[PDB]
Parts: C-alpha cells; structure tokens; sequence
C-alpha cells in the first residue's frame, strides 16, 4: 500500500500554489502602488484609471488560490504518491508562473502607470502589456487545473 | 560584489541541499542514516585534536595579522605629519603581538598533552580518547576564533589611538584603556581553553 | 534468481541470501552457492532464534575431507540512544573435523525492521575486508551481494534493506572535513589576493 | 523481484558518489564563475562607448 | 504506530505560520512607519489616517496567529502524520502568503504615505491598492484554514 | 516493474516546461514593456507597432504550455521510467531554451523600441532581430517534442 | 522508551527563544539607539521621550526570556519527543517573532524618533506604530506558550 | 544486464545541447541587437550588414538543435550506460562550447557593430572577429559529433 | 553507561559560549573604542566618561568566560547525553545572545559618544540605551545557567 | 571486469578539453575583439594586423580540440579506471591550461591593440608578450598528451 | 594489494602542477602585459627590458610542466596510495605556488613596469622584487620534486 | 594494519605549509612591491631601504619550505594517522601563519614604504612593525617544528 508520507508532496503543491501566487500578486502589487503613488503628485486624476495593475496583481494571486483550494480538496492520507507528484506539479506550475507574471505586471504597471503620466494614450497599450503579462498566470493555472485532474 | 556573489551562491545552495537533505531522510524514515554517532566516532579523535592545535596557532596569528596591519597601516599615515607616533604607537603592535602569542602559548600545551593510542575500533578507543579528540578540538577553536575576534579588536582600537596621538599628543595613555579592554578578550579565550583541555589523556 | 535459506519456527524468522557463496581452505576454493541457495538437502541442524539472538548455522557434507559448519552468529539490541532496536551480525564462526576458526565482520548492522545488504562479505582486501581475523587462518570466504535478516521477518520476503553503502565512509569524511577546511583558508587566501590593486597614477 | 532484494549497491559508492559529486561540483563551479567573469565582463569600448 | 517525526511538521507549521506572518507584518510596519515619519514633517494632519497601512500590517500578524493557535490546539503525540503535513501546509502557506501581503504592504505603505502627502486625493486610492495586498494574508489564511481542518 | 518515485521526474518536465516559459516570458513582456512605456513620451504613434517584443515573448509562453500540456496529457501513474526521464528532458529543453528567448526579447525588446523611437528606420530591423530570438523557443520545443515521445 | 537525543531540539527551542529575540532587541536597540542619539544634538529635550522604542526593544527579549525559561524549566533528561518538538516550535516561534518585531521596532523606533524631532506631533502616531511592532511579539509569546505547554 | 536510473545522463545530453546552446544565442543575439539598435540610430543604412552578429548567435542554437536531436535519436529504453555518458558529454560539450562562443561573437558584435558605425573600414574587421568566434561552436559539434557516434 | 561522543556537544558549549561573546564583546570594544578615540580629539576630558560602552562590552566577555568555565568544569568523558546538550543550549544560548548584545553596545556606543560630543546631556541618555542592551548579555546568561544546571 | 561509471570520467574529460579551451578562446577573442573594434576607428590600416590576438585565441580552442579528439577516440566500455582517470586529468590540464592562456590573451591583446594604436611600435613587443600567454595552452596540451598515453 | 580508484589522486597532482602554474603565469602575463603595453606609449624603448616580468611569469609554466611530466612518467594502472597522494601534494604544492608567485610577478610587474617609465632607476630594484616574486615557484617546485620522488 | 587513507593528511599538511606560505609570500611582495614602484618615481634612491618589507614577504615561504620540506622527508607508506595529522597540523599551522603574516607585512610594507618617502623618520617604525609581523611566521613555524617532532 501507499507510503506513509505519500501526502508530503500533495501539501506542498497547495502550499507553493499559494505562497508563490502570493509573492507574484505582492511584487505586482507593490510596484503597481509605487507607481501609482509617485505618479498622483503630477496627475491626481489618474489613480482610478492607474488601479487595474493592482487589479491585475489581484488576479496572480486568485489564480494561486484556485489551485491551492482544488489541491487541498483533493488530500487525503491514502493518497497514491503519483497523485501527490501531480500536486506539486500544479502547485510549482500555477506559483511560479503566477510568479512569474507578477514580475512582468510589477514592471509593467509602474513604468507604464509613469509614462501615462506623462502621455495619456498610453493607457490602452499598457492594459495590452498587462493582458500578456497576466495570460502567463492563466497559463501557470492551465497547467495546474490540468494536473490535478489527471 | 563579484566574490561574495559566490560564496552566498555557495551558502544558499549548501543549506538548501541540508534542507532537502533532512526532510527526506526525516519524512522517507531513513533517520538511522545521517548517524552523527557514527560520524562523531568514525571520524578519528587524531584528526579533531590536530586542526584544534592548528587553529590555535593560525587563528590567533590571523587576529595578530589584522591587528597589525589594521594598527599599523594607520600608525605609519599619520606618522608622515607626526614621527613621534612610531613610539608611544608600538603598544597596539605589542598587544597584537600577544595575541599571536596566546595562540603559540595554548597551541603547545594542546601539543604536549596528544598521544597515539593503537586502536581504531570506538569501543577499544574508548570515551576518553574521544573526550580528548573534542576537548582539543574545542580548546582550539576557543582560544582560535577568541584571539582571532580580539587581534582585529585591538586592531581597531590601535588605529584609534594611533589616529587620535597625530592630533593631539595627550590622547594616547587615556586611549589605552580600551586596549586592555581588547585584551582580555584573548585571555578568557586562553583560560577557557585551558580549563577545556585540562582533564584529557590520550593512549 | 535463486530463493532465500529461511529458518522456519512456526513462521520464517531469519532469511539469508547470497548471489554467490564461496569458501576457501590453505587459498584453494570452492563454489556453495549450488549446494545452498534453494536447496532443500540444506542442513540447518542446530541453527536457532529468539527475539534478541539469532544463529543461523550451515552444515556441509563433501568439503575438504571433512563435514564443516558455518555459525552465522546475530543479536539485536536496544540501542538506548536511538530507540530503535539495533542489529548486528557481531560474528561467524566454521567448524571443521575438530577445529573451529573465528572472522569478525565489523560493519553489519541496522535497525532490526531492515535487512542488511552489502556488495561483499568476504576477507579478501579487494572486496572490503569486512571479515577481520584477529590471528592467522586457514579459511577463506565471501558473500556477494549479501542479504540478512534475522528479525522481524514478514513471510518469504525480506523488509526494505539499510546497505553497507553509505554516501561517506569515515576516511572521506577525514578528507572533506580536510580539505572543505582548508578551502576555507584558501578562498581566504584568494579573497585577498584576487583583492590586490595597482595604483591608476604617479607623481610628477 | 519476488523476495524484496535490496538495490545491489556496489562497495566504493561512497567512494564514486564524492569523487562524481566534488568533480561535478567543482565543475560546474568553474564553468559558472569562468562564465559569469565572460558575461559580466567590462567589454571598454570607451572610445566609442558614449555614441 | 505513527513515526517518531510525525509531530514535528505540524510544529513548523505552526511555528511558520507565526514567524513568516510577523516577518510579513515587522517589514509591512517597518516600511509603512517610515513613510508616516518622513511624511509627518509638512502633514501632521495626515498621521491618524496614515496609519492605516501600519494597522494592516498588524492583521497580517494576526493571521498568523489564527493559523498557529488553530495547528497548536490540534496537535497531539498519536497525530497520523498526514494531519502533520497539512498543517504544515497550512503554517507555510499562511506564513509565506503574510510575508508576501507584508511585502506588498510595507512597499505601497512608505510609497502611497508620501505620494499622499504631496496629493491628499491619492489616500482612497491607497486603501484600494492596499486591500489588493491584505487579501494576499487573506488568501495565505483561507488555503491554511482548509488544510489545517481538511 | 517501475519504482513508485518513476512519475517524478516526468511531471517536474511539465512544470518546467511552464515555469522557464512564464519566468523568459515574464523578462520579455517587463523589458518591452518598460521600452513601450518610456518611448511612448516622444512617439505616440509608435505604442502600436511596438507590441511585438511583447507578443513573441508571450509566444514563449505559448510554447511552455504546449509542452507542459503534452507532458501532462502523456504522463500516467504506470509511466516507465525512461519516458519520465524523456519528458523532463522536454520540459527543461523547452523551459530553459523559452528560459534564454526570453532574455534575448526582453534585452531586444528594450534596446530596439527605444532605438525605433529616436530613429523609425530600425523597425523592420529589430523585427528580424526578434525572430533571431523567438526561434530559440521553437528550438526548444523541437528538441522538447523530439524527446517526449522517442 | 525515548530517545537519548531527544531533548536536542526543547534545547535548541529555549536556546532560540532567547537568542532570536536577543538579535531582534538588539538591532531595535541599535537602530533606535542611533536615532535617539543622532536626534539629541538638536533636542536635547527628548531623549526621555523618544527612550520608548528602545524599552519596547528591551521588551522583545523579555518574550524570548519568557519562553527560554518556560522550555529550560521543561526539560527533563528523556522528555517525549512530540513535547521536545513542541519547545523547538515555542522556542522558534517567539524567538523569530521577536526578531521580526526587533526589525519593526529599529526601523520604526528610528525613523519616528528623527520624525519627532522635525514635528513632535509624530511621537503619539510613533507609540501607535511601535505598539503595531512590539504586539508581533506578544503574538510569538502566545503560540510559543501555547505550544510549550499543549 | 542494464541498470534504470541510466538514460537520464543521454536525456540530460540531448536537453543540454539545446539549452546552453539556446544560452549561447540568446547572449550573442541580446548584446548583438543592443549594439545594432543603439547604432541604427546614427547610421540606419548598415543594419543589414550589422545583423550578421545576430545570425551568427542563431548558427549556435542550431549547432545545439543538431546535437540535440542526434541524441534524442539515439536514445533507447535500456540505453548501455557507456552511451549514455557520451551522450552527456556531447551535449556539454556542444552546449556549453556554444555557449562561449555566445558570448564571443556577442561581445564582439555589440563593440564591432559600434566601432563599424563609427567608422566603416572594421565591417572586415568584425566578420573575420566573428568567424574565430563562431569556430568556437563548430568545435563542440565537431567533438560533440565524435563522442555521440564513438 | 552514555555514548562515547557524548562529551562533543558539551565541548561545542564551551568552545560557543566563549566564541561568540568574545565576538559580541570585541565588536561592542572595537566599535565603541573607535568611537572614542575619534571623538576624543574633538573633547579630550570625555574618555573618562566614555569608556562605559567599552565596560558594558567587557561584560560580554566576562558572560562568555562565566558560562564557560562553568561548562568546562562540568565536562567529563562521562557525561550523559542530555547534560551534554543542556550545556550547548547554554553556550549558544549566552553565546549568541552576547553577540546581539555586543551588536548593540557597539552601535549605541558609538552614536552614543559621537553625539554626546557635541552635546554632553545625550551621556545620561547613552548609559539608558547601554543598560537596555548589556542586559541582552545577562537574559542569554540567565537561561543559560539555567540550561546547563537542568 | 572494469566498473560501469568508468567512462564517466574519461567524457568529463573529453568534454573539459573543449568546454574549459573555448571558454579560454572565447574570452581571448571577445576581450581583444573589442579592443580591436575600439582601436580601428582611430587607426583603421592596424585592423589587419590587429588580429593577431584573436589568432592566438583560436589556438586555444585548437588545443582544446586537440586533446579532446585524442580523448573521445580513446573510450570504451570496458576503460579500466586508471585511463579514464589519465583522460580526466588530461581534458582539465588542457582544458583549464587554455583558459588561463586565453584569460591571458583577451587581457594582453586588449591592452596591446590600445597600445599599438598610440604607438606602433608596441606590436613586436605585443607579439613577444602574447607568445608567453598562447605557450601556456601549449604546456597545458603537453601535459595532457602525456597524461592521456600513460 | 591496491585499492581500485588510487591513481586519481596522482593525476589530479599532474593537472593541478599545470593547471594551476598556468592560471598564475596567465596572470602574470596579463597584468605585467597591461603593464607594459600602458607604459609602452610613452617610453617605447623600454620594451625590450619591460619584457622580463613576462619571462618570469613564463617561468612558473615550466615549473608547472616539468612537474606535471615528472608526475605522469610516475602514474601506472594500480598505482599505491601512498604514491598517488605525493604526487597530489606534489602537483598542488607547485601548481597553487605558482599561482601566488603569479600574482606576486604581475602586480609587482604592472605597478613596477609603469613606475619604471616614470623613473628608469626603479629597474635595478624591480628586478630584486621580481626575483623575489619567482622564488615562490621555485619552492613551490622544490618541495614538489621531493614529495613526488619519495 | 593502518587505513590505507592514511598518507593523505600529512601530505595536505606539505602542501599547505608551501602553498599557504607562498600565497602570503606572494600578496606581501605583491603589496610591498607596489608601494616601491609608486614610491620610486619621487625618491629613487630610497629603494634599496625600501626592499626589506619585500625579503620579509619573500623569508615566509622559506618558512613554508622549510616546514613542508620536514613533512616530505617524515612522510612513509607506513605512517599512522597519528603522524599523519600531527604533520597536517604543521602544514596548517606555518601555512596559514605565512598566510597571516605575509598579509600584515604586504599592507604594513605597502604603507610604510610610502610613509618612509614622504617622512624618513618612519623607516625604522616600519621596520619595527614588520618585525612584529615576521615573527608570526615564526611562532606557525615554532609549532609546525614541534607537530612535525612529537
């Protein structure tokens, strides 16, 4: 029958599927706020509009919670170690390209929410640049819904 | 930065492998593995004793070494405005010098109390020739990193004084009294490191 | 693949396994292997177990002008520090005609839920030597691929095995806590010296 | 197998493991710090390196 | 029957459900206090407002602590070493998630205080940037509840 | 018969495959989009026509999820294995190879958009040059879908 | 019954208790300690005020104390493991949250106190934020007492 | 007769051969295209003869796509573990050989692409520069060839 | 009887115990000691006054020393054990605690005499913030008798 | 009779004579080749002659070739250790003796070439001086052709 | 009888002899090189004797080959350990001798070549601490002739 | 009758009295040799004074000769791992005290060279100084004579 620590893996695939969202939504958070801030200074009105980083960062670490809750569900301690191995795949998976997509929606929102400042036109090709920052989170999560299920 | 670079690369990749390392053995129940028994007996008490003498001698010449050059590099810059420094001055050299010398001290005597024994099975050596090997690890270290901690304080100190009598000339016998300071510091290596080896025997 | 040499009291209680067995006697040699493993003339006569000692013991009927025994001598302990109840294969003895000769196989051991498996029992200096003779003998022998144990057995099968091969014997610890000391003096060494400069200007 | 036979380590694995595990170590060491003295060099183009 | 170890994890786990929560919450007030200070010098007015990012911080802590008085009341010598694992599941994935919220925190904290000091209208945009960091905590809590009583 | 560790290696391909592709991806679309962000001051009319870095990097990402789902769909709890070998061999041969495209986009990427707007004859230019990069991608999947299924 | 051994880790829980939060007073006191001399030269009048982060960072290492003794007091020379484990998650717990609220308090403790001295209406805000640091390790004292007597 | 755990030093030739390969191009082509782009500036006729760099880093990938796909060929269920070390050091040797000579046409292109704009007599200079450090992949396959048909 | 090892960790104790309060108690004397040198200059009568950084970190040593030796006289190939590790939890316990306290004495020295300078009312304040540091040294002692007396 | 993994040795040899030579030729080229490019724009007729250093580069990665054909043309199945030790040792004598006469080039031929173009008369003095970094590549392979046919 | 896998030790002495004397006489040929060719714009004549340094670093290569030879004329199939481990200390202990007086040679040459232009009468005494430079390859070579002849 | 290991340690030990006696040997004339090359341009004359920091850098690998010259001579097949450490604690004792030595007289040589140029009052202060730090290249070898003895 199963190993006794067979579940080890299991745990830290919905584990890393929350901790690396998380550091994924706190980077495109932090940058998208000290963007938005330093730009309020010079364009006041812009802070409604300059929120969807944020928004956007939000939904990284969404996406880590939805694989980190489908994982959880899913334990159990007579769990085959191959069914842990696929958790922890999907956990990496949706973290670190929930990571990953941080970084770029983190870069992305505060030279974008800065240039906005200064040119207004730019706003919709920034929410461009974000949409193919936050499809990498989508992808982390496509995989991960993925091997969960198998 | 470059170096440093390195050795963090070296650090975080050594204890991620120990992390790793002691999950696996931990959750995998293979914890009669990784037995520090074994390592702390297989490993021969002549080994631990030899790199404690070593260090005796060595780390406190590497604190007598950076005490030198840390007092002494400044001592001779502020010499060329004030050539009366080099007198005085050569009391921080003086009290470097010591703390070689507590090393060469300790390092002897660790010496003079390591005999061979002619035996390798742990039970035929026995716990006092394990006691030894570590006790003569221990005091090495003790009065090693002690004597090295306290050369780069009166270092330090040194450059202070030696910085401070360019100034004004009235300095340097008040400033002494954070070298004696400084110095204890290589003699309660030395006392703890002598009450450590005290109760060994080898053979 | 050949079965294991059971003993059997009421269930199996020790398993003992070889991929080869062979013995010598004045350095001549003969294969066991064929007369042992699976084979059901195996005379165990006089091998024994109890929960803290166990000694299989493997007579023989053609070998060197004689009928010979090999003693296979184990105990387990409870090791206080560990817990665990610890085993070793402390000793083996052969006897002959009228003669007994001892080997001292220093290094197999383990918790007693585990076999013990190494590459080689023997005496020979070229397959790890682990059958130490305090005094000079006539015999010789060698397990390869050794497998034992001799407690807490579950049927025909052995339990996971702890192996002689460890990630460090004690002569490459000695040599890493060397050398990876030394290595520290030495990046040192380089950390200054790779630190050394030369000035960009000079005097008029 | 049908009895549980251990894996067969050889003796002088632990041998092999540290002689592979030091070389591959000290290896890939010199690889990555030869590697990163090449990219992270100072290429000092300075006569035209403002342009 | 359970291992010896079995125990351990789920003490890490509530141990690191405490340590990276109040590591997250130290460097979200760590970061947050300096931006009030600085700020403090042309906007006294400000301070009791301001603050905010300081009490957010402090809620991260407490989802650490709501975390690892929930493992700490639920271990116990027998513990089937799956229970263990899951809370240690849920120590990291708290604990991490509130060092990443604290992260994003600390960082929209010392930048959002001074851009509001320069322009009093960025203070609602603060809050809705900060409430897409404090939910990062929130997150790290929800998987940890799930897990802790999976 | 397979050892029960056999699957390891296998899904540890499909996550890397999806990590270095969101991680190169990630580079890519945070340097273009800091050059689109920065340029846009001068050249408006450029924002437009300097998407591209960003949408090849994203085509990174299209690539670790076409491995990550293949590796995904062709991993079983019996997998032999040599094909887990195979498969990570494919995730890391497409992950780390969309791994360097990504770091050639993002580095092109920056230094062609803002070369582009001091000077518009570079267009067609770095076009050529970001296939230069973009193909190391596509390398990494030829070798990736090679090893996955011979 | 237990292993030898098994006090090792209620050692190094007391031993950790103490030592963490020793670092975590001290560079509170370090830190707030430069401050409040640096600010005395121009406000000699507010060293008596300003002391308060530096009692506050006395206190953290009286949390770890606590714990210390509390685990020192429960050794015994074959404790249970699951009970030696619990004081090296106690001893952790505390010691690391007093860290993390020694990070808080050196930061904040310093940046207020050069804050106070520009705008003394900062130091009733200042007590508000180092009660938000000090409390992070009250919260290691209450799962380290917690743990070290579950 | 052969053991498992054995195609994995062939599977990590055939990977290694596209990824540091893969490396190698991405250098030479990001300092290449940074060189080209910041030159186009001033001169916008020489690209088409400055993009030669660029193709040279795109011959690297392609000399580890070659090793790459012959090992991948070559691999079997079984393989002897003699072939599959030759495959390993094939695709080292290719792999990180490619990489070197990624950074020296690289460096050279970037330097090479400045000084031509600056004067045009070193476009010679630079193109023989690049053969000798192209040749620097072509040595890797050459061996790399050896050790994978040997 | 104990183990034959068993004496190492209590050695490690001493050799601890000693070693980082001689770190703690040469970094607070070195810090301090420069302190006054330089400042002396500047106040020749104020050496005299200020050597109580250097005294408070004197008592780091004497810590050291005192647990040590106490340690040392405790130690016999004999020992059991749990006293052996009772007498490293002492030893790191004081010793790393004597060095967070010798940290801090040198910092607070420092600053200390560099502000007490230019403004003599800083002194009463200086040995406050000495005194809430040098206590860090006897917290680690006071557990540490306790630990090494269990 | 001879141990499998005893080839391993033999291709990490192989491979070092090529990996460790083209890193050796990769620096000598690319450090002279900038300084070629450099160089040129003020002294465009040196470029011809400049290339020198980089020639002598190029015969680092030869000897790296050299050795590394000799090694792989002498594997087998069935090496006894001793000769794949000696291949070992001879694919890092060469290997590593080339990169520190490359080191040498790149450092030499850069200085040299900048040099030269001040002052011609440098180049039989940069000649003689490249000669004693291209030899050690040569005592390096001497070492190795020696140590590869004991 | 032999121990199987002795004679590495022995061949890793004759690679370090060469390996090693390389890496200091590369070294001190490029910094006496960059010495020389900084000089050489300004003083030309003085090449022909600025040159000696570089014959000195040159020196240190054949301490390494002849000691790197006379190890491999004492390598055979089932080498003694004894033997084996001489030639180990006799290949590093002139191999990283050479690397010291390597450094000692090339910045003594760079900083005295460059002084010498400066002053012509440094010469006679650059020589001297030269001469001084070199002997430690020629007790580096001392002691390894003897380890690797008893 | 000895492990077969045995010969190892007193090889390391002659090896690192002469590597490490060279290595400070060598950044003590590497040091000194400096400061006499940019001393030499304002006072020639003083050189012929000036070479003694450099003979004092150049005596501490006679030290390291002389030391890992006794180690060879009193190495044997035979030797006990007794004989064998004591003679690798005098390789590590003069080999890190030449180590130590040769880097206080290297800097105190660097100075005092410059120091007796510009004041010629020094010359015998730096000679005192450096006598104080010769003589730790005695007291290492001291013990290495007394190790290589016992």
């Amino acid at each position: 029958n199963n190993p006794e620590y067979s579940s080890f893996f299991g745990v830290m695939g919905a584990s890393s599927a929350m901790v690396f969202s998380a550091m994924g939504a706190a980077y495109g958070t932090a940058k998208s706020g000290t963007g938005i801030a330093a730009m309020s200074v010079m364009r006041p009105e812009l802070i409604m509009k300059s929120i969807i980083p944020v928004v956007m960062a939000g939904i990284i670490a969404i996406y880590g919670l939805v694989v980190a809750v489908l994982i959880a569900n899913s334990l159990t301690d007579g769990i085959t170690l191959y069914r842990s191995f696929l958790q922890l795949g999907a956990g990496l998976s949706v973290g670190l390209s929930g990571l990953a997509a941080g970084f770029a929606i983190g870069i992305v929102g505060d030279a974008g929410v800065r240039g906005t400042a200064q040119q207004p036109r730019l706003f919709v090709g920034m929410i461009l640049i974000l949409i193919f920052a936050e499809v990498l989170g989508l992808y982390g999560l496509i995989v991960a819904l993925i091997l969960s299920t198998k | 930065t470059g170096l440093e670079l390195l050795y963090l690369g070296i650090f975080v990749a050594f204890w991620a492998c120990m992390i790793v390392v002691g999950i696996c053995y931990t959750i995998f129940d293979l914890g009669f593995r990784f037995d520090v028994a074994w390592f702390l007996t297989e490993t021969s008490p002549f080994m631990w004793s030899n790199l404690g003498i070593g260090l005796a001698i060595s780390l406190s010449v590497v604190g007598a070494a950076w005490g030198i050059y840390i007092t002494g590099s400044s001592i001779i810059g502020g010499g060329v405005k004030a050539p009366r420094i080099k007198t005085k001055n050569l009391v921080s050299i003086i009290f470097c010098e010591a703390v070689a010398i507590y090393g060469i001290i300790m390092a002897i005597v660790i010496s003079n109390m390591a005999e061979p024994f002619s035996a390798t099975d742990p039970k035929a050596i026995g716990h006092r020739n394990y006691h030894a090997g570590y006790s003569m690890f221990g005091a090495g270290l003790t009065v090693g990193l002690s004597n090295l901690f306290c050369g780069v304080c009166v270092g330090i100190v040194g450059s202070g004084a030696a910085l401070a009598d360019a100034q004004n000339p009235s300095l340097f016998v008040k400033i002494l009294i954070v070298e004696i300071f400084g110095s204890a510091i290589g003699l309660f290596g030395v006392i703890v490191a002598i009450l450590q080896t005290s109760r060994v025997k080898m053979g | 693949i050949h079965p294991p040499v059971s003993y059997n009291d009421t269930a199996p209680r020790i398993l003992f396994w070889a991929q080869n067995f062979s013995v010598a006697y004045k350095d001549e040699w003969k294969d066991l292997t064929s007369l042992t493993f699976g084979v059901e003339n195996l005379n165990l006569t006089g091998s024994f177990w109890n929960d803290s000692f166990a000694m299989l013991s493997l007579t023989y009927e053609p070998l060197f002008g004689a009928t010979v025994t090999f003693k296979f001598i184990l105990a387990s302990r409870f090791y206080p520090v560990s817990a665990r109840y610890w085993f070793t294969m402390e000793r083996l003895e052969i006897h002959s005609n009228g003669s007994v000769a001892h080997f001292n196989v220093s290094q197999v051991t383990g918790p007693s839920i585990y076999s013990f498996h190494c590459e080689y029992v023997s005496s020979l200096s070229k397959k790890g030597s682990l059958l130490v003779t305090n005094v000079p003998s006539l015999w010789q022998m060698t397990l390869h691929n050794f497998q034992i144990q001799a407690f807490n057995v579950t049927g025909e099968q052995f339990s996971y095995a702890s192996d002689c091969a460890g990630f460090f014997s004690p002569g490459i610890w000695m040599g890493l806590l060397t050398t990876l000391f030394m290595l520290f003096i030495f990046t040192y060494g380089l950390h200054m010296i790779l630190s050394l400069k030369t000035m960009d200007r000079f005097d008029d | 197998s049908p009895y549980n036979l251990a894996y067969k380590y050889n003796l002088e694995y632990s041998v092999v493991f540290n002689l592979v595990l030091w070389i591959m170590t000290g290896l890939a060491l010199a690889v990555i710090i030869t590697s990163y003295n090449i990219w992270n060099m100072d290429p000092g183009y300075d006569s035209i390196i403002y342009r």
